[PDB]
């Protein structure tokens, strides 16, 4: 540097230097598992995103209150339409061979009680079909225990797919490379 | 994108087994007697079962000296080391030009050496932690370092001196670094790109994460010659006060090599020799102007041609009846005393011939990737067979030059008229400068 | 193309030799140039906020670069704060 230059010992921290033009008037601020690095509600708002491109179309696009609770413990009534379940009687017509072959116990009547039974995961859960554990180990039995990460992150661009000359926006705080992309970054996605 | 300067034309001498050679070829044309004696010496080189060989050619300008000696030194490959340098050289200022003399023979000869080294490298983990035994304060020798790479992970621990190697480097965890287990040090790659992007901007390269397996090992093959080592073994290489940092910031000079350092650089290379290590080379020497030299380098050389070491040097002086340098009566034929030519031969290299420079002319048009016609081509021969080649040689480009700025690809009488006219010769400059008025 | 125009006359020197001068001035002679991919933050950086090394993240340093086509903020990676005040400046500089 420039030796013995002038210095009144104002602030010259190495780790300290705030300046500016005074539009604001202030100074700078003073007083490997991602489960151990952000909260639960912004997983969670990515966990209903996640559950919404579960959704394929109109028949799941209002699913989502139903996966919500099976996560967290015409289009959609059931697979039982007379248009479907009563016609397919006629749609095997090519051939078949539909004969009762078969007694009458409890086995028989479950063929039937269970057959149009209207009943889902979430009844699963509600009845005593299964036991309380059963659920725990078809949920816990998947679910890892802490390793989250161990190769690095991406961070691709939000609209485009650029590598370099990339740079986050002033408030927002989402990353993207183009300042093409700003023009919509601060119109719809800040 | 491209320079030849008198040379490039060259690539060889052009011969075979039986000692045959060819008329044109490899930029050579002619002088069967020359390239026969230079195929045979260049033979004997090759075997390195011999040191100190000598010759002195007679030679007159353009006659091809220089031409023969690049196609030697070409002949024996990149490898086998060569220094022609200036006859004028020798005497310098900041060293007897004898010790000077004895550094080029110390250069010439040639080596292979060898060593094999292993290297770990970013780091997975981290865990510090010996006893004092007695009444020291504490005893810190083991510490277990992570060791990621790329192709499997190996944390390992070694002797503390490399964990405040570990600190010297100033790694963080996610630090990657190159650590050669012969000495214990720190190389560093750099930092990673794993734990990177923990800021928008660092000035700090982020460095390509290390490819392939931790435990890296390898052979490397390097051939230098000893004077390398003498220089490098002459000043220190470390160091951390004031002495080490003033003494790399001072201007090393040239000085005076003890034969005593001669003698342990022998027995080393010697001890590593017998090891396998390396492979012995001997050198080549050359040097133009040489009548320009004194009596006393003239009848030192006498024994130290003697010098078991000597690699074979070749000798060139090209004037004939004339007095070494600094003699009142010692008039030698080449400028060499007979003293001296008693323990060499001499070879007869000779002018070139009509075909030969017309030859020569072309092959130059040819490197010089420019057309030149049969009329300018004999007219240049011609006039260069009287005088001299090199005017033609230097006429050549100008030539192209005018052609060019006439918007053709050839050199046509006009042009090379054009160009005598432009820019004379010696023999014209032998009959103008005495009717000047004006020095 | 630079030149190098001097007379003969100077070749001796006290601290270069002849063989030394004549080698110098033969590859001063030849010269090189050299194209370097160097980068850029261009911009009007109306601020410098300096955090401290927070072990979460070891450099929380705002900065906020905006050329005349966009505003932008970046980070410093806990080695461009004294490159800014190597010399004592103040923010907004390009
Ligand atoms: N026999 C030859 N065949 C082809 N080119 C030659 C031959 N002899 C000399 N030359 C060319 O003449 C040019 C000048 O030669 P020069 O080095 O002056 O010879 P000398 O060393 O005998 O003075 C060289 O660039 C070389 O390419
Ligand atoms: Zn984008
Ligand atoms: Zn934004």
């Amino acid at each position: 540097k420039a030796l013995v230059e002038e210095i009144d010992k104002k602030t010259y921290n190495p780790d300290i230097y705030f300046t500016s033009l005074d539009p604001q008037a202030r100074r700078y601020t003073s007083k490997h598992s991602f489960e151990e690095r952000y909260t639960q509600q912004e997983i969670l708002q990515s966990d209903r995103r996640f559950m919404e491109l579960n959704t394929e179309n109109f028949s799941d696009l209002p699913n989502v209150p139903t996966l919500l609770s099976d996560l967290t413990g015409y289009g959609h009534g059931w697979v039982l339409k007379p248009e479907t379940l009563r016609e397919i009687q006629l749609s095997y017509k090519s051939t078949k061979l539909p004969k009762p072959k078969r007694k009458n116990t409890n086995r028989i009547v479950a063929l039937k009680k269970v057959l149009s039974s209207k009943r889902n995961l979430h009844s699963f859960l509600d009845s005593a079909l299964l036991n309380l554990m059963d659920k725990n180990v078809i949920y816990h039995n998947v679910y890892n225990k802490r390793y989250f990460k161990v190769l690095p992150l991406i961070t691709t661009c939000s609209i485009c797919g650029g590598y370099d000359s990339i740079s986050s926006c002033v408030n927002c705080g989402n990353k993207i490379c183009s300042v093409s992309c700003f023009k919509l970054h601060n119109e719809t996605r800040c | 994108v491209t320079r030849t300067a008198a040379h490039t034309h060259i690539k060889g001498l052009g011969l075979d087994e039986s000692g045959v050679a060819k008329r044109v070829e490899g930029g050579f044309v002619g002088q069967i007697e020359a390239r026969e004696a230079c195929g045979v010496i260049v033979d004997l080189i090759k075997a390195k079962k011999m040191s100190g060989r000598a010759i002195l050619l007679a030679g007159g300008p353009s006659t091809g000296k220089t031409a023969l000696a690049l196609a030697i030194s070409q002949e024996l490959g990149p490898k086998v080391p060569f220094c022609p340098l200036v006859g004028s050289e020798l005497y310098s200022v900041e060293v007897k030009k004898t010790e000077t003399l004895m550094e080029n023979f110390r250069r010439a000869i040639g080596l292979r050496i060898k060593e094999t080294k292993e290297v770990y490298e970013e780091v997975t983990e981290l865990t510090p932690e010996e006893n004092p035994l007695g009444g020291y304060g504490k005893t810190i020798s083991h510490v277990i370092v992570g060791l990621k790479s790329a192709k499997g992970t190996k944390t390992l621990r070694l002797d503390p001196t490399i964990y405040e190697s570990i600190q010297r480097e100033k790694v963080s965890i996610g630090d990657v670094i190159y650590i050669e287990a012969n000495t214990g040090a720190v190389k560093r790659v750099g930092r990673s790109d794993a734990y990177a992007t923990e800021f928008d901007l660092e000035t700090e390269e982020y460095v390509p994460l290390p490819k392939g397996e931790v435990h890296k090992k390898k052979e490397i093959v390097q051939d230098v010659t000893l004077h390398d080592l003498d220089v490098a073994n002459a000043r220190p290489q470390g160091g951390q006060d004031v002495i080490s940092m003033m003494g790399q910031l001072l201007k090393p000079k040239k000085t005076e090599i003890t034969e005593k350092l001669r003698q342990e650089v022998n027995k080393v290379v010697a001890k590593y020799i017998d090891q396998g290590v390396a492979e012995l080379i001997p050198g080549v020497l050359f040097i133009d102007e040489v009548n320009m030299l004194d009596i006393e380098i003239f009848t030192y050389l006498n024994k130290a041609l003697e010098s078991n070491i000597a690699p074979v040097v070749v000798l060139a002086s090209n004037r004939g009846m004339t007095t070494v340098r600094g003699t009142e009566d010692v008039i030698s034929p080449h400028g060499v005393p007979p003293d001296l030519i008693d323990r060499l031969l001499i070879v007869r290299t000779l002018p070139y011939d009509k075909d030969e420079i017309r030859t020569i002319i072309e092959r130059r048009a040819t490197v010089e990737r420019l057309q030149v016609e049969s009329s300018a081509l004999d007219l240049l021969a011609t006039m260069g067979t009287e005088t001299s080649l090199r005017y033609a040689l230097q006429l050549l480009a100008p030539c192209g030059i005018l052609a060019q700025t006439s918007n053709r690809k050839e050199i046509v009488v006009n042009d090379v008229n054009e160009a005598k006219l432009l820019f004379l010769d010696a023999k014209r400059s032998t009959k103008i400068l005495e009717t000047s008025a004006n020095y | 193309v630079p030149f190098t125009a001097i007379a003969g006359s100077e070749i001796f020197s006290l601290e270069l030799s002849k063989t030394e001068a004549l080698t110098q001035a033969f590859r001063k002679s030849i010269g090189i140039k050299i194209k370097e991919e160097t980068e850029l933050i261009e911009g009007e950086v109306v601020e410098i906020q300096i955090d401290r090394s927070i072990t979460g993240g070891h450099k929380q340093g705002k900065l906020t670069i905006k050329t005349t086509d966009m505003e932008t903020i970046y980070e410093l990676g806990n080695k461009m704060i004294d490159g800014l005040t190597k010399e004592k400046v103040l923010a907004g500089d390009v």
